[PDB]
């Protein structure tokens, strides 16, 4: 009849008591109301730490390690401004939204150098230093894999790692300051407003500090992956294309506006299906000319953000270009390509196969001028493609094949995605030229990529992101599994397999060859009449009894109920079931650029464009690039940081429980807690156990060193050798067993006193033997010096 | 090379070296215990003895490494560290000297009790043969 955590809509969990039981449910009486009893599913009720004011630096010190006790432990620590907490070697980091004094000072930096994780308070610096020490000693490059929502403190977190590593282990070159100066450039081309986040990174970013043989910093390198190409051409409402487009439209001089033929964003297909409004405040709104503002901007006003501002960010972006060496010519070259892409998107077509509409004539002219193409060549390559008359070896002829209207749209957009992506590659390579190096032995890299996410409606974009994260979560789990097994061997716990339920089957469901969802989607393209519904039935037919696939009717939510079996599927991901509506999956799986048109852009009049450039589906290109990311991570040692956004209002000292619970789930932390339940999830140093329980022992035992105190106590109590493991530095416990040990220390003092009296012989022996074998050890060390 | 019994016994010895309890002996710590038990090895003899066994190369000695780093004359010279004046016998005042040099905290009641449980013949002190019998249980 002890306290438990039970669900609460805004705090995540609340403390309560179990007053009745049910078939799959428990009846909970909250402490904080007493008679608004409610039902909770059994797997949503968790045991609670007795001491509600206790906080621990490592959550493994808890007697029950579960998502509710983790949530509460980090709440209590957040209230005392301790934003950092471990789960073993994993770092949880809650954004304070204010500048914490002293924890990032040069003196603190110094105090973390060389120190083991566990001998200092939790900190991003301890993660950086662990990466450093393993790199130096094991001769192995390192990864630091950060999860979290956009704006969850990840940007700041990366800065702390780079600053720590350069100031501690570098020689005067301020590499981390050069990456920060480049940032406004990267964000302009690679970030965008989403439904939930004004400044969301739409690419996987891996920032490397490179080291020589002497483990000293030599340079930097930004690896980039998986830029989200679909955003370039279309966006949902409440979302925008990449920031660059809006910064250019709002901030460019009238002179550049006329040279690139820009106008308000509502005039461009590639902007005007999404949100066409600027981030501005009262002052910056006055600096944007009226001819840059869309009808919806003039009507509903500007978008609001405490940092983002398109006019101001334009200036700041041009300043960042100057600092990375970009002259005014290369800057206008970038803008010219951007405007080229915008005008490209306004070209329409009509059933003649097809033809440029007459209204689209000036878009063509402007696009062609800006991308350095002949108007006529462009017109033809958009409406026609070449083809060989044969396929399998025999001598063939070139023929001209006209495109239908929908195929012309596709080539137009394909060309846009290719130009924009190549421009992005150029921008990143340009950043990397600000801190180059000829050679390196190893690197420490920090990864930032969009996390697992779901909405009411989930399309192909979500499917890809959640697939990316399913694979990253398997990587997270493999490495924690390995770290734990190694900890247990290192500590002398003996033979211990930990029960691991792999998520390989979900991964196979998505990506396996021929039978995976992606290959079945590819197969749909090949049929005479490709259909989203045929693709979806084929998935359900081939994986009829797959553990991780269900039809939409089986959903636990209401709103998915009327979705037909052929309109969607559910996937049981690591973080939870997601229902995907499959409408448009087939078209979103295609963005190939046919060859005459690609060859055309490669031989643009303009040299900058030619330099940018010098039959696979979107799904499989995604898989391929994802696998290169994983190849890189798999070749390194891995450490993990979980950044948490405490609320949606950027306010300090406001812990929003359910929002944080949600992020703990989506970031894979809960899945890792389940995994650790198969091992020894609770552990405590002899020093912690000594301080907790010495008050219950005779002064005799209270005078022992912590390790012998614990040995005596554990022997005295006659503890079951399966559940309790006496390691080198800590006592390890199977699930629930630290709580059970605690009850023995509290429930029957007369029993405990007799058991202690009876261990007196064994203890006096162990205390002789200890010192005896220690003098014998000091003798053998003298003899080895004598060799 | 070593029996199960003796590996366990050296594990308890190891914690005597490893005071902070971090599962590892530094150079500083290794010196503290040898010098406290009447020895004068030097900063280069320690460091060079450590480097010849530091397999993982992390500047530090874990328990496995301590084992390799490690002949009744050793046992007899072990006894002679407790036997300051060397009458072949360890008193309560002499055990108290090695205990407190080692870092062990106790009152003389406690010291006297230890000496009694090991003292088989009842003369108030601990001879060499009774010293070995403990080690081996
Ligand atoms: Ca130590
Ligand atoms: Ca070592
Ligand atoms: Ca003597
Ligand atoms: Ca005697």
């Amino acid at each position: 009849g002890k306290p438990v955590w039970a669900p609460h809509p805004t705090d995540g969990f609340q403390v309560g008591n179990i007053v009745d039981i049910g078939p799959d449910s428990l009846t909970i009486e909250p402490l904080n109301q007493k008679g608004k009893t409610f039902l909770a599913l059994i797997n949503q009720v968790f045991p609670a730490e007795e001491d509600s004011k206790k906080d621990v630096e490592d959550n493994c010190s808890l007697m029950y390690l579960n998502e509710a006790t983790l949530l509460h432990n980090i709440k209590v620590r957040y209230s005392k401004d301790r934003i950092y907490t471990y789960v073993a070697n994993i770092l949880i980091a809650v954004n304070p939204y204010f500048d914490i004094p002293k924890i990032y000072s040069s003196e603190t930096i110094k105090s973390y150098q060389g120190k083991s994780l566990g001998t200092m308070p939790p900190h991003v610096f301890a993660i950086a230093d662990k990466a450093f020490r393993d790199m130096k000693v094991l001769k192995l490059s390192q990864s630091i894999i950060v999860s979290g929502e956009s704006g969850a403190g990840k940007t700041e977190n990366t800065k702390f790692v780079l600053r720590y590593l350069t100031e501690s282990y570098g020689t005067g070159q301020d590499i981390d300051d050069r990456i920060v100066e480049a940032n406004p450039l990267l964000e302009a081309f690679g970030n965008a407003k989403t439904v939930r986040n004004n400044n969301s990174s739409r690419f996987g970013k891996f920032v490397e500090i490179h080291f020589n043989e002497k483990s000293s910093v030599v340079g930097g390198f930004v690896s980039h992956y998986l830029l989200e190409k679909s955003r370039i051409c279309v966006q949902g409402k409440e979302e925008r294309n990449y920031h660059i487009f809006y910064r250019l439209c709002a901030g460019a001089s009238e002179d550049i506006r006329e040279r690139l033929h820009l106008s308000s964003p509502d005039n461009f297909r590639y902007l005007n299906r999404g949100c066409t409004r600027y981030f501005a405040n009262k002052e910056t709104d006055k600096q944007i000319l009226q001819n840059r503002k869309s009808p919806e901007y003039l009507k509903a006003g500007s978008l609001k953000d405490p940092l983002l501002d398109d006019h101001g960010d334009f200036i700041r972006m041009c300043t960042a270009m100057k600092k990375i060496g970009l002259d005014d010519e290369e800057k206008l070259d970038l803008f010219r390509v951007v405007a080229g892409v915008l005008h490209l998107g306004n070209i329409d077509f009509e059933e003649a196969g097809c033809n440029l509409k007459n209204k689209s004539t000036q878009a063509l002219e402007y696009c062609a001028e800006l991308l350095g193409l002949d108007q006529d060549d462009l017109r033809v390559s958009l409406t026609t493609r070449v083809m060989l008359t044969t396929a399998g070896g025999a001598k063939g002829t070139v023929i001209k094949v006209p495109l239908k209207v929908e195929q012309a749209n596709n080539a137009r957009d394909a060309l846009a995605k290719t130009v924009y992506s190549h421009l992005f590659d150029h921008v990143v390579n340009r950043v990397n030229q600000c801190f180059p190096f000829e050679t390196s032995s190893y690197f420490i890299g920090v990864l930032d990529i969009a996390g697992f996410e779901y909405f009411e409606h989930n399309s192909f974009e979500q499917f890809c992101i959640n697939y990316c994260n399913e694979k990253l979560q398997q990587f997270f789990n493999e490495r924690i599994l390995k770290e734990e097994q190694e900890l247990y061997q290192k500590e002398g716990l003996g033979v211990n397999e930990v029960h691991y339920v792999d998520n390989q089957d979900c991964i196979d469901l998505i990506e396996a060859r021929l039978v995976g969802i992606l290959d079945i989607l590819d197969e749909e393209n090949r049929l005479p009449q490709p259909s989203d519904q045929h693709f979806t039935s084929a998935v359900h037919q081939k994986h009829k009894d797959h553990f991780r696939l269900s039809i939409p009717r089986k959903s636990k939510l209401a709103i998915h109920r009327n979705i037909r079996d052929d309109e969607g599927f559910i996937i049981r991901h690591f973080a939870g079931a997601v229902c995907y509506e499959t409408t448009q999956f087939v078209e979103k799986n295609n963005d190939a650029l046919h060859m005459s048109l690609e060859s055309l852009i490669c031989e643009s009049r303009d040299k900058f464009i030619r330099e940018l450039f010098e039959f696979i589906s979107v799904g499989n290109k995604f898989k391929t690039q994802l696998n290169l990311l994983l190849d890189k991570l798999r070749s390194t040692g891995a450490s993990f940081i979980r950044c948490i956004k405490p609320n949606l209002k950027m306010t300090s000292h406001h812990f929003e429980g359910a929002q944080i619970l949600s992020q703990l789930q989506c970031s894979g932390m809960v899945s890792v807690l389940d995994l650790m339940q198969g091992g020894f999830p609770s552990r405590a140093s002899f020093h912690e156990l000594y301080n907790m329980y010495k008050k219950y022992m005779p002064d005799k035992l209270a005078r022992l060193d912590p390790r012998l105190f614990c040995k005596a106590l554990f022997k005295a109590l006659g503890l079951n050798e399966i559940d309790y493991k006496f390691g080198l530095t800590k006592v390890f416990f199977r699930p629930g067993k630290f709580a059970e040990f605690d009850q023995i220390m509290k429930s029957d003092p007369d029993h405990l006193a007799e058991l202690v009296k009876r261990v007196n012989h064994w203890l006096i022996c162990s205390r002789w033997k200890k010192v005896q074998w220690c003098s014998l050890s000091v003798i053998k060390l003298k003899n080895k010096i004598k060799y | 090379q070593l029996t199960e019994e003796q590996i366990a016994e050296f594990k308890e010895a190891f914690s005597l070296f490893d005071k902070d309890g971090d599962g590892t002996i530094t150079t500083k710590e290794l010196g503290t215990v040898m010098r406290s038990l009447g020895q004068n090895p030097t900063e280069a003899e320690l460091q060079d003895m450590i480097n010849e066994v530091d397999a993982d190369g992390n500047g530090t000695i874990d328990f496995p490494e301590f084992l390799t780093m490690m002949s009744e004359e050793e046992i007899r010279e072990a006894f002679r560290v407790f036997d300051k004046d060397g009458n072949g016998f360890i008193s309560a005042a002499e055990l108290r000297h090695v205990m407190t040099n080692l870092g062990e905290k106790l009152t003389d009641e406690e010291v006297d009790e230890m000496i009694r449980e090991a003292d088989i013949d009842g003369d108030g002190q601990v001879n060499y043969e009774e010293f070995v019998t403990m080690m081996t249980s």
